[PDB]
RNA sequence: GAGACUUGG
RNA sequence: CCAAGUCUCUU
């Protein structure tokens, strides 16, 4: 949604939840990387189920 | 699934897409609560019963 | 504390709120101190209705 | 208690 | 009104 | 058992 250039994104979490939330966000970012790279490298000729 | 994968396509996406800077705002989370909260909790409990 | 209901409103909001609310409104103030309303376009997301 | 705790003025938008 | 759907708990 | 949103559809 922050689709403009130099867009700023803000998050609020409790101090006690910092490690859990940052690990979760790393899970999310690595999942984005995984989906991107797996889609890129995965090559299927049939292109149809 | 299909999608763009080339770097020139990537920058073309960045023309209309953007990766906003993602930042955090941590806050100190406390557990103590005020007395009037207790009073209102008791009042609502009486109402519920 | 004082009689000026405007700054008193500010002060009580800072004081009668959880650190989460104080921190969020703090960030909101500092991010858009004296910018043109036209130049800014922001969203805030919350969970409950 | 009649009092909530404040929060300092010095926070920064730590990169996440 | 009936619910239905998705997600989560 | 709780929230959110959605959807068809009620006021």
């Amino acid at each position: 949604r922050a689709r403009t250039t130099e867009a700023k994104f803000v998050l609020f979490t409790a101090d006690k939840e910092r490690e859990k939330t940052i690990q979760q966000i790393y899970q999310y970012r690595k999942a984005h990387n995984d989906i991107a790279e797996y889609l890129k490298d995965r090559v299927l000729e049939k292109t149809e189920p | 699934i299909i999608t763009v994968s080339d770097t020139k396509e990537m920058e073309n996406v960045m023309l209309y897409a953007t990766k906003p800077t993602e930042v955090m705002v941590s806050f100190p989370h406390q557990e103590q609560v005020l007395t009037v909260t207790r009073l209102i909790s008791a009042e609502i409990e009486k109402f519920y019963v | 504390d004082d009689d000026d209901d405007n700054v008193n409103t500010e002060e009580v909001i800072m004081n009668f709120s959880t650190p989460k609310v104080q921190r969020f409104l703090m960030s909101l103030k500092v991010s858009f101190a004296d910018k043109d309303p036209k130049d800014i376009c922001c969203l805030v997301f919350v969970e409950r209705r | 208690i009649d009092r909530y705790e404040q929060v300092s003025k010095d926070f920064e938008f730590i990169k996440i």
